[PDB]
């Protein structure tokens, strides 16, 4: 199914995000851990997904860009400086 | 390690309640990194909130315990 | 002092709205939460505005409008709902 | 009962960043709406919360309880 595809796709990433924390920082997350922040990093992509629209057309455009992005990064300063860094990264190449 | 754009395109598309909505190249793989750094906050927190608590390892009790936070972050 | 000012004028329309509230409830609010929540709703403006702000200007606009305001209500069905009626109900006057 | 539009244009003004800012007569209206509900809100969820817990009145602690979902309705 489609977006069961998605779903083990995203929980596949999600798994080996958290190894690598769980080597860095010297602990382990349980199966059930991991499950959870899949899931809730699927949830998280319907939030963006409908801000990003919304933040589209506000601007009255019908295409996303990083400027719509930024603004879903808008609410904590180290964020919006850490995404304000990367988009500058992609700009360049 | 990270989120492939292809991912992320049909996770974004999945939501969008128009189908004119597309998403520029740059905006996807700025997406990209969003996505990564979500992740990693929640997993980050969720030792933090271990070691706080002194447990073994992040259980869901732990974890649930940030994500309000989390949520109100991004 | 300026926004003690403010703040006091906030704490009283929350008085007054708690009290709304206890009555229709027969349910009390200690004078704690009274000023808890009154607090919040101070703090809850500087969110309001930063937002409304950026919104403003990423449609390159300098003056706040009702669009951004029901943005601001985006999160929740209801409450765009409710927002979008009193906007209506607003340009009607 | 509610808030007057001079004291929810202050408390905006307040936090603008740019001086050019300024905000419309019909966006000062709803702002004056919204912040109504969003009081009034925290106070029925407190009130929940008290119920749920058989408490006599609401505390902060009821209170707290009811702030991080609500702030992301918000």
């Amino acid at each position: 199914s489609y977006q069961q595809r998605l779903k083990a796709a995203v929980h596949y990433t999600v798994g080996c995000l958290c190894e690598e924390v769980a080597l860095d920082k010297a602990m382990q997350f349980s199966k059930q851990t991991i499950a959870a922040i899949s899931e809730l990093t699927f949830r998280q992509c319907e939030n963006f997904a409908k801000d990003l629209e919304m933040f589209a057309r506000h601007a009255k455009r019908t295409t996303i860009n990083t400027e719509d992005v930024k603004l879903l990064a808008r609410r904590s300063n180290s964020l919006l400086k850490y995404i304000t860094d990367k988009s500058e990264e992609i700009a360049q190449a | 390690s990270g989120f492939r754009k292809e991912l992320v395109s049909r996770l974004l598309h999945l939501h969008f309640k128009d189908d004119k909505t597309k998403v520029s190249g740059d905006a996807l793989q700025l997406m990209v990194e969003l996505l990564k750094v979500f992740v990693v906050e929640a997993a980050v927190r969720g030792v933090r909130q271990a070691q706080a608590e002194d447990a073994l390892r992040v259980d869901v009790d732990q974890l649930e315990k940030v994500l309000p936070q989390l949520l109100l972050d991004f």
